[PDB]
DNA sequence: GGATTACACCCAAGACACCAGGCACGAGACAGAAA
RNA sequence: UGCCUGGUGUCUUGGGUGU
DNA sequence: TTTCTGTCTCGTGCCTGGTAATCC
């Protein structure tokens, strides 16, 4: 989430983060809701736009 | 200072927005906060900031050196040696300053480096000091006989293992329970497996992954008040049998490792992390040992 | 209106492919169409549709018709198109094949008809 | 064609294993699934070569050579054509006949009409 | 070596939740799920498991009468700002007030002290950034007419210049695709153009 | 298990005379064994044998 | 000797690797034997 | 707060429907 | 007769191969 690069083995990592719809939500800078694989542009910077992957916090 | 990339990339939650316009700051200050040191480095090094060091009375160290350098002649002539000296002084200062610059770049990088270290140094014995837990009535370094009792996530279709291993290290009995742990049913299996099978554990330890948990830790605590199972103590206030939380780092990198697998090949995931739980309440540094290599990548 | 009422729709296709069904939908009404989107909605009045009778012996047999929808359970023809197609209603069937695209439309108003 | 029809081609050398979306299987019933006919006939001329690779390398009766690359000749020419006229045809233990790759391509259910 | 560390209320919510106590406190913006309306609280619950609720003072703003429900419903998630934490019971209470969940923006604290903070630089790049915000785009409008020439002003004076006494030419305005400029030669080398304002516009090319 | 409804069936799996029936509806309930997986794992007893 | 003999559609009904025989693991019963 | 499912043999044969 | 037990019979299991025109 930082923006960086890592490389770790595959017995280090945790686990997967499995989660639901109920709790994979993400609410845009107007209020709203936008779900998975939606496109959205940057509001500011770059103004890059792309489709949603995954969502965190 | 900031480039492009850093008037672009540096956002208010970025890392690096702490000194996105910081000016002025004391060196001598840098080696208590070697992270921050440490970030406008990283930034540095990513193409979005450029770190300046620069003297406020550079100008009173060049007058100086230069009224050392200069001649004390009035006439055309001495007016126009000194004029030269001067500027070849400044040339030599253009030249020299940036050496002078790294070198003393280098000297605080070192400095936070060292200073870092340290400090994770403490953390990480901090983090792996800790004594197995001590049941009353005996002698600190004592390994008491655990159960540990898990069920992960708590949706509709989880059930509770339940993984004993007594003071020896190795496991005597496993158990699931297929009911609901809210049932009067979970209960009373609870409270047989713990009394008629005389398997008397010292401690108990509750874990899983999310708040699901914390519900089986309060039924559970309220079972043990009311059904007084107080330890067994080898031949009167007996005291009841303990009930904590235990961190699963350990625990969470044990039920993915093959070691596991290889010393229980017929045994779940979720029985290899409850073994996990009880062999870290065992001995802590030990499991912090079998990490091998994994240890390095927990949260120090 | 959904689609079990006419005139309704089945399907609402976003412009990355994905397909919504409109009968699991629980939010139909909090469905907003953006331009582009494709809406799969029922056949409707003056829909050009191929309409067919086998065996196909010559190109007459296949002809474009529009669409009127009625009642009860047959095809209905004028009697004047029953000559070309050799038909008739002692209990023939014949074929209706909807075309998917605005260049199927076109072609078959402008070639067909 | 020297660079695309050379004549050596002409004779097997080694045969080409088509994938399972070739021959897929058929569950018959709930549990037992059905191994396709070009399974069975690859199967057959797999253990026809084990067969001649196995009897070369041990003892080396010309009798038995001829027979045994006879019959890897026959297995390799009817999972190709089961048609071939002259000769008995090869059938399946349920007593039809196998349906070669020919026969997949050839009729009014075949693969062009 | 020590005896065995036992888990405290903060060390207990963060290995649950897996959130930490600074990511999680007052003062911060989260995009919670409703699971419950009622017409005295809502019931939502956080990302990570934590059931929140809100009094009926703060669902709604203090100035509209409406309902809960109407404005909200299941499955609406929203915006809420987080007012006290239940750390030992993983209970929060929550704000829907815009004061919170939109004026909490600079919710660093980072200390902006002018003589280790250059706010005269933020500043700047502040309106850069704002002034970027207001740069827009703008095209040419396009009208089938038989008298509606796309001219400039000296365009269409001279367009009409080779053209008699009363021709009349139309042209887009300066005013807006709303407003439309007609000119007409008023005498030889003399021309008046008119504004036309256009109401009820089906689109900006149409008429 | 099929989209339709089983909510007519009996306790025997057999629908009785006299229902209504629709298109799709269930009128036969019967299954199959099947070998059960690694669901034991922490299933409590809700794994599909 | 080889190849091919109209188009489309509906429904129902019967068959689809079976097996046998030699090799392994575990168990248990009824009879041995000391006392 | 207890919360919802789309996945359907094959090969033969026989009797039929419309030309 | 009481008691420890042997050791080979045998239940359960399984591998894997035998076995009708016409026409060119
Ligand atoms: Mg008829």
């Amino acid at each position: 989430s930082d923006g960086k690069l890592l490389s770790l083995p595959p017995v280090s990592i945790y686990s997967k983060l499995n989660l639901n719809p109920n709790q994979q939500i993400a609410i845009d800078s107007n209020g709203v809701e936008v779900k998975v694989g939606d496109t959205v542009r940057e509001f500011t910077g770059e103004r890059r736009q792309g489709t949603i992957l995954h969502v965190y916090r | 200072e900031l480039t492009e990339r850093g008037k672009l990339q540096i956002e208010p939650e970025s890392p690096y927005f702490d000194f996105k316009y910081a000016k002025n700051r004391p060196i001598s200050a840098l080696t208590a906060t070697p992270d921050l040191y440490l970030r406008m480095i990283q930034a540095e090094n990513d193409g979005l900031v450029n770190i300046k060091v620069e003297l406020p009375m550079l100008s009173t160290v060049v007058d100086h050196f230069y009224n050392i350098l200069k001649s004390d002649g009035t006439s055309e002539i001495s007016e126009k040696w000194n004029a030269l000296r001067n500027d070849a002084w400044k040339q030599s200062l253009d030249k020299l300053i940036p050496l002078v610059q790294l070198n003393v770049k280098e000297s605080i990088r070192r400095d936070c480096e060292r200073v870092l270290y340290f400090q994770v140094k403490n953390s990480f014995t901090k983090k792996i000091d800790q004594a197995p837990y001590q049941p009353p009535t005996y002698a600190k370094g004592t390994i008491p006989r655990v159960l540990t009792l898990s069920f992960g996530e708590g949706n509709r279709g989880d059930a509770v293992l339940g993984v004993f291993m007594d003071d020896s290290g190795d496991v005597k009995s496993q158990i699931k329970f297929d009911e609901d742990f809210q049932s009067r049913d979970f209960s009373d299996s609870l409270t047989r497996y713990i009394k008629s099978n005389n398997i008397n554990p010292d401690i108990i330890g509750i874990s899983g992954f999310n708040i699901h948990t914390k519900k089986l830790f309060d039924k559970v605590n309220e079972l043990v008040n009311e059904e007084r199972l107080t330890i067994e103590y080898d031949n009167s206030d007996k005291h009841l049998i303990r009930v904590i939380y235990v961190n699963d780092e350990t625990a969470r990198l044990y039920q993915h490792s093959s070691k596991s697998s290889a010393e229980y090949p017929n045994r779940p995931q979720l029985a290899k992390y409850c073994i996990g739980l009880a062999k870290y309440i065992q001995s802590p540094l030990l499991e912090y040992l079998a990490l091998d290599e994994s240890m390095y990548s927990l949260h120090i | 209106n959904g689609p079990n009422e006419h005139p309704g729709a089945k399907y609402v296709i976003r412009d990355n492919g994905d397909r919504i069904d409109l009968r699991y939908h629980k939010r139909a009404g909090d469905i907003v169409l953006q331009y582009g989107w494709k809406v799969e909605r029922h056949l409707m009045d003056d829909d050009p549709v191929l309409f067919n009778r086998q065996p196909s012996l010559h190109k007459m047999s296949m002809m474009a018709h529009r669409v009127k929808v009625m009642p009860y359970s047959t095809f209905r023809l004028n009697l004047s198109v029953t000559s070309p197609y050799n038909a008739d209603f002692d209990g023939d069937e014949m074929n209706l094949h909807v075309p998917q695209s605005e260049e199927t439309r076109a072609e078959l108003s402008q070639l067909c008809a | 064609n020297e660079d695309y029809a050379r004549p050596e081609w002409m004779i097997i050398t080694v045969l080409p294993v088509p994938p399972p979306q070739v021959r897929p299987s058929i569950a018959m019933d709930e549990t037992t699934q059905g191994q396709d006919d070009l399974t069975h006939k690859l199967s057959d001329i797999l253990k026809a070569n084990i067969n001649v690779q196995k009897l070369e390398m041990d003892g080396s009766p010309q009798h038995i050579i001829n027979e045994v690359e006879q019959l890897l000749q026959f297995h390799v020419a009817t999972y190709m054509d089961n048609d071939i006229a002259g000769q008995p045809q090869a059938l399946q233990k349920s007593g039809r006949p196998v349906k070669a790759i020919r026969a997949r391509l050839k009729g009014k259910e075949g693969r062009l009409r | 070596r020590r005896d065995f560390h036992i888990l405290n209320e903060a060390e207990i919510f963060q290995l649950l939740t897996r959130e930490t106590v600074d990511s999680f406190r007052k003062g911060m913006v989260i995009p919670v799920y409703v699971r419950k309306v009622e017409s005295s609280y809502m019931s939502v619950s956080t990302q990570s498991l934590i059931a929140g609720n809100i009094q009926r003072q703060d669902i709604l703003e203090p100035n509209d009468r409406r309902d809960p429900r109407e404005v909200y419903s299941v499955g609406q998630t929203v915006r809420a700002c987080i007012l006290d934490v239940d750390y030992y019971n993983f209970k929060c209470q929550l704000s829907l007030l815009r004061q919170f969940t939109e004026n909490q923006v600079a919710g660093l604290n980072v200390n902006r002290n002018p003589k280790f903070w250059d706010i005269e630089s933020e500043n700047r790049d502040r309106q850069e950034e704002i002034d970027k915000q207001r740069e827009e785009s703008r095209e040419s409008r396009v009208i089938k007419h038989p008298f509606f020439h796309n001219m400039k002003s000296k365009e269409a004076e001279d367009y009409l210049a080779a053209r008699p006494v009363g021709d009349v030419v139309i042209r887009p305005s300066s005013k807006g695709s709303n407003h439309i400029t007609i000119s007409w030669k008023v005498a030889p080398q003399l021309y008046q153009h008119i504004d036309v304002l256009e109401e009820n516009k089906d689109d900006a090319n149409a008429i | 298990l099929k989209h339709g409804t089983y909510e007519k069936l009996d306790e025997d799996g057999l629908i009785a005379p006299g229902v209504r029936v629709s298109g799709d509806d269930i009128i036969i309930g019967k299954t199959t064994p099947i070998p059960p997986d690694t669901e034991e794992l922490g299933q409590r007893t809700k794994y599909h044998t």
